[PDB]
RNA sequence: UAGCUAGUAGGUGGGGUAACGGCUCACCUAGGCGACGAUCCCUAGCUGGUCUGAGAGGAUGACCAGCCACACUGGAACUGA
RNA sequence: GUAAAGCGCACGCAGGCGGUUUGUUAAGUCAGAUGUGAAAUCCCCGGGCUCAACCUGGGAACUGCAUCUGAUACUGGCAAGCUUGAGUCUCGUAGAGGGGGGUAGAAUUCCAGGUGUAGCGGUGAAAUGCGUAGAGAUCUGGAGGAAUACCGGUGGCGAAGGCGGCCCCCUGGACGAAGACUGACGCUCAGGUGCGAAAGCGUGGGGAGCAAACAGGAUUAGAUACCCUGGUAGUCCACGCCGUAAACGAUGUCGACUUGGAGGUUGUGCCCUUGAGGCGUGGCUUCCGGAGCUAACGCGUUAAGUCGACCGCCUGGGGAGUAC
RNA sequence: CUUACCACUUUGUGAUUCAUGACUGGGGUGAAGUCGUAACAAGGUAACCGUAGGGGAACCUGCGGUUGGAUCA
RNA sequence: UCGGGCUCAUAACCCGA
RNA sequence: AUGUUU
RNA sequence: GGGAGAAGGCACGCUGAUAUGUAGGUGAGGUCCCUCGCGGAUGGAGCUGAAAUCAGUCGAAGAUACCAGCUGGCUGCAACU
């Protein structure tokens, strides 16, 4: 998974608060993440059946929580996604 | 439960009393108690206590008579994808008016005598029994 | 039977009907319908009601009454409320 | 669960379902009013035929549809939140979880050389087969492929299939500890997508051992077998395909509850720790069994008990999971 | 008289459905026919599931799996 | 082929000619 | 191996 | 990929209008701009010029001449050029 080094900075860029695991900017992100990474590795091998559910798992999530914005918050969806670049 | 509350209160009841159990506990919740009135000032639980301002919990003590328990027949039915409601003439009468279906009437929950005694229909509940 | 549909879906103006409307025409947009099941295949006149049944439900629509359609077959208009 | 019947397993769109508090709305719903639901059947009471059949008065009824005004408990919508659901952060915990890359020792086969000689091998016996062109055994050197003894276990991990020497690299999940943060963001899921034992299929590699096919030998009345001697595909690898299994707990997933007993394994708090240990509390796991459930066998807090949400499926046997 | 629309009707080419068809796959019945004995007991090689190859037939054999398997393994 | 045996009885198997 | 008789 | 120009059909001349010749094509002045001219932008004079739709019309016939696949169905063989 990502160094802890890494989610606790991540966490300070896009944490609605100073330094706040849990909104979805900072779900998304650090979620994000490692999936950009894994990316790469999976590039390599390709035959884990297993370690690519997880891929899965937590990509399903993305489009998931991403939607929590729009049923609530939308003014942030938008906002949050333009930083990852995320959707398309 | 993870799906609908109220259907777990009363089981916990009738799972409790199946097994001489003191008294059953469960989240309170405002449903919870307006359901709970129909038991205490209907005849069928000594009494229920709170805990939590925040974080309730409901305290249906239980009861029993001779040999057997005293609320030995409760069941669920408007449970939800299913909710079942009917107007005056169509008001419920369990087990040939011997025993009581709580009824939320638009004037508050209340027991079957209530109904057509405020003359009115509502979403029907349990079959207390 | 999983796709279906150009007067097809809508918009303008002409024309038309007792009257609204692609009803029809010209032009313009490229719609409209579909699994909440279109299109296609088989079947059937619809209802009050009738039979059965504890009820829910199932089966049915003869004679009575309301509605619809048909009149040797296919097609058309004339008169006239 | 075994009588017919749980998709082999996951992810997830639509769809269905939705912890908790307040405010609001009043759509679902409830109340009353009104039009309207033809008449006649029907039914209640009551008349006319001498009765009855039949005829007939009134009323009820016609679940219905809509509209008007009210009710606001629950349901739904909107606004505002809250935290126990679920999720992130920190620190650790165990493991055959996965993919890749190296490497190790034991053993068989083969090849080579020495020693040594008339048997070896196999079976119920035999025979085929291998031996004097010197096998077998015994020792020395080499090649290669596949598999990882002991550990090892009712042990562990994984969605399932399934996954064992050792080391490294990349990487998924689970679990416990304190809090911190998120604030219902969840459950299930037709269709859709992905994974799929073994055999099998395509291309190219690989080939020690085992072995469909096949060939001998034997058994037998026959023996297209069981047994022996050999042995090709395959079993191995890389990529692509097929998607089946008694894909089995023959038991869908999630959540909530309901006596207990012994053991396994893996976190964590604590007790002269003052012992191995003594007391707690969690995750997963075996055997037993209580109420209950069950046609019975049996299941029994990891249910087949008592509840709820969603989905899959069953509806006599053969014909046939066949035909088109 | 002319044009437009359109009926009977003509032509081509498909779809569909019904009937029939030499011969033929598998299936079902029926006369104490012929060949075996595969299965149910440890059925005398434990059986069954997938799958693959082979054989007069039941079936045999290979690979994996299940117990819905007998004995003191 | 036949005659005898083996079995509850067949075949097979065993004996004899 | 079978007996409606390997 | 094909089989396929499968098959089988409809329309084809000319005149007028839309439009005095249309869409399109080509692009001269005049204006503007800047290395500053074999410049560009803009301008649209002229030139050229398909095709469609209407309406009307001559013959027996408008792809009128030359030119220019016959088409399909069953089967052997050999992949195919
Ligand atoms: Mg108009
Ligand atoms: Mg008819
Ligand atoms: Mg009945
Ligand atoms: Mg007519
Ligand atoms: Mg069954
Ligand atoms: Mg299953
Ligand atoms: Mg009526
Ligand atoms: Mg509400
Ligand atoms: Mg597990
Ligand atoms: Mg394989
Ligand atoms: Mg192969
Ligand atoms: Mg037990
Ligand atoms: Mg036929
Ligand atoms: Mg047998
Ligand atoms: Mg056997
Ligand atoms: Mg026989
Ligand atoms: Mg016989
Ligand atoms: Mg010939
Ligand atoms: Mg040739």
């Amino acid at each position: 998974s990502l160094s802890t080094e890494a989610t606790a900075k991540i966490v300070s860029e896009f944490g609605r608060d100073a330094n706040d695991t849990g909104s979805t900017e900072v779900q998304v992100a650090l979620l994000t993440a490692q999936i950009n990474h894994l990316q790469g590795h999976f590039a390599e091998h390709k035959k884990d059946h297993h370690s690519r559910r997880g891929l899965l798992r937590m990509v399903s999530q993305r489009r998931k929580l991403l939607d929590y914005l729009k049923r609530k918050d939308v003014a942030r969806y938008t906002r949050l996604i333009e930083r990852l670049g995320l959707r398309r | 439960s993870m799906q609908d509350p109220i259907a777990d209160m009363l089981t916990r009841i009738r799972n409790g009393q199946a097994a001489n159990k003191a008294a059953v506990t469960m989240p309170s919740s405002k449903l919870k108690v307006a359901i709970a009135n129909v038991l205490k000032e209907e005849g069928f639980i000594e009494d229920f206590k709170v805990e939590g301002d925040t974080k309730p919990e409901l305290e249906l003590t239980l009861k029993y008579f001779q040999g057997k328990a005293v609320v030995e027949s409760i069941q669920r039915v408007s449970r939800p994808g299913l909710r079942i409601y009917k107007r005056k003439d169509e008001l419920p009468k369990v087990m040939a008016g011997l025993g009581i279906a709580v009824v939320s009437t638009s004037k508050g929950v209340m027991t079957d005598r209530a109904a057509r005694q405020a003359g009115l229909g509502g979403e029907i509940i349990c079959y207390v029994a």
